[PDB]
């Protein structure tokens, strides 16, 4: 996205402290229970119905680790990301339905997790870089919607 | 306002941020006005540089209204009136604004009680900013 | 729920709506189903064409509850208590989704009632079409 | 946008009967009207209190036909969008920092318009085409947007 090389360095060197499977369980998780109507889009995964079954359902956990494994890929193709998230755009348009302003949601619960893993270090600086790059994998991922 | 649980759940949530509520009102509004510039132009007046004085006298002032909120959950309308109306007659702020606020907060939330952030109480505190936001921008409802 | 000048309003027009209601109701969803494909998953039981007996069925019932909540102004979460449950933990309707409703409500009413939908009314058929929404998704909250 | 052959014809032929100084007063003054808030960015053209006086402001009719006309070159130009709508872009997010969800606002108002003056005649499936339009001109005008 629209981001200076001073951004771009500090955005790529908090991922690299980023465990992709604890956040990303912990992002899908807070999602479904946040905001209940996203568990319509799971319920192949069995029980939902309470935070302790939730975050600790290890379909969640595993599902969340392969989105934030996609989120890495755009942090690290910040100037291709409608190419790099082009096939998966398709998929949640066509096959899947989702409305896109679910995506800005996961993108900013993302956001809050990132704030309590790595607490003072993501500074009101760090999060709005963090900011826009939520925004450009949501925009991109809403590509081939209508 | 809200059901019974989360109530509870706001409640306990608010009194472990305890004094700090107006560091944390304050901080907030930094991480919006960095991350959501448009929100910058409602305040031509301040100095919006960190360490603003203003900006930390008005991010007290945010706290000490949800602070108000809190303890009047039962009455939020009733309680918020006054500022219901400087915020939707008289500044005209765009209701997206609101969200973007209460996401900042809930990220200074994170930031500064990880281990009191759970799942259940970011639920709930979710909702709790959503009805203040309501309360705040009824005047065009 | 809303001001007085609003219910007035909301009164009066639906009035002027009168038996009209499910006709309305059922092209309102035709207009969602093709300008806003998301929608029609929540569906799968349907034929969704143009002049479906189904559609046509569920329009009916889409009129009468807005009629039976223009009754009840004062008390919508009271008189719309089953829907709430119905669409929010039963069906898990996106919220995003009301908002669609509503315009393809709204357009349908300019289409047919262009004299009486002043800029007046439109607003307050808003302010009562989103109140509605919140109740139907209060559960969310 | 992504529009049928047909789709397109029945888009451009609605456009030939659309009086864009009627329309564009009409729609500008009821989204001040239907969403008070947008009434911040307007003060210049000064008494916006009640209905009575947006929708007879000599300044609202005006700038409603600009934005109109401006609507019109969309439509003429479905496949370059983008390119259509990068000053006006530029300047509703640097200059006059409008939030973009307004933009879809103001879109699905013109849309009742059309519903109003053109009755029957604005079928389902016209209306269906209408919206892709609107969103695709909102998309183009939030380009330039963080
Ligand atoms: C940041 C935004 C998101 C990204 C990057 C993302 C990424 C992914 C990825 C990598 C997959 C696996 C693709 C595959 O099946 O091969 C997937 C599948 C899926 N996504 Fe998303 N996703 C996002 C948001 C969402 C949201 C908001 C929802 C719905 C609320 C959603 C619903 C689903 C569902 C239901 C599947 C299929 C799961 C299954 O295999 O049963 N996604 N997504
Ligand atoms: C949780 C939501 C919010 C609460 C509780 C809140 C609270 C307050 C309070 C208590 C005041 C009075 C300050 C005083 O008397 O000096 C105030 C004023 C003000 N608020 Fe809010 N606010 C909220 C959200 C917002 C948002 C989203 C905006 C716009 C982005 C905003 C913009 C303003 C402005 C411009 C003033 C006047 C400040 C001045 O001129 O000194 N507020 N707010
Ligand atoms: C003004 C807002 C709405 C009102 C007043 C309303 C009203 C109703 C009513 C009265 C029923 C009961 C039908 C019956 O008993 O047979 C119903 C069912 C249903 N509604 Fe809504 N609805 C609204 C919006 C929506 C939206 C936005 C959706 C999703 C896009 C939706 C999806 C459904 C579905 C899937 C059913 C079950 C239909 C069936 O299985 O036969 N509704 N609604
Ligand atoms: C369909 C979406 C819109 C289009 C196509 C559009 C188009 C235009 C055009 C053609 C101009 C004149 C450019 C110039 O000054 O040379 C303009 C200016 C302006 N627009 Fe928009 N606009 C849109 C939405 C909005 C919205 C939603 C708002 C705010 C709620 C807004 C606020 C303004 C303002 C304040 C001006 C300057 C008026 C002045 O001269 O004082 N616009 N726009």
């Amino acid at each position: 996205v629209q981001l200076s090389g001073e951004e771009k360095a500090a955005v790529l060197a908090l991922w690299d402290k980023v465990n992709e499977e604890e956040v990303g369980g912990e992002a899908l998780g807070r999602l479904l229970v946040v905001y209940p109507w996203t568990q319509r889009f799971f319920d192949s995964f069995g029980d939902l119905s309470n935070p302790g079954a939730v975050m600790g359902n290890p379909k969640v956990k595993a599902h969340g680790k392969k989105v934030l494994h996609s989120f890495g890929e755009g942090v690290h193709h910040l100037d291709n990301l409608k190419g790099t998230f082009a096939a998966l755009s398709e998929l949640h348009c066509d096959k899947l339905h989702v409305d896109p302003e679910n995506f800005r949601l996961l993108g900013n619960v993302l956001v809050v997790v990132l704030a309590r893993h790595f607490g003072k270090d993501f500074t009101p600086e760090l999060q709005a870089s963090y900011q826009k790059v939520v925004a450009g994998v949501a925009n991109a991922l809403a590509h081939k919607y209508h | 306002v809200l059901s019974a649980a989360d109530k509870t759940n706001v409640k306990a949530a608010w009194s472990k941020v305890g004094g700090h509520a107006g560091e944390y009102g304050a901080e907030a509004l930094e991480r919006m006005f960095l991350g959501f510039p448009t929100t910058k132009t409602y305040f031509p007046h301040f100095d919006l540089s960190h360490g603003s004085a203003q900006v930390k006298a008005h991010g007290k002032k945010v706290g000490d209204a949800l602070t108000l909120a809190v303890g009047h959950l039962d009455d939020l309308p009733g309680a918020l009136s006054d500022l219901s109306n400087l915020h939707a007659h008289k500044l005209r702020v765009d209701p997206v604004n609101f969200k973007l606020l209460s996401h900042c907060l809930l990220s200074t939330l994170a930031v500064h009680l990880p281990n009191d952030f759970t799942p259940a109480v970011h639920a709930s505190l979710d909702k709790f900013l959503s009805s203040v936001s309501t309360v705040l921008t009824s005047k065009y409802r």
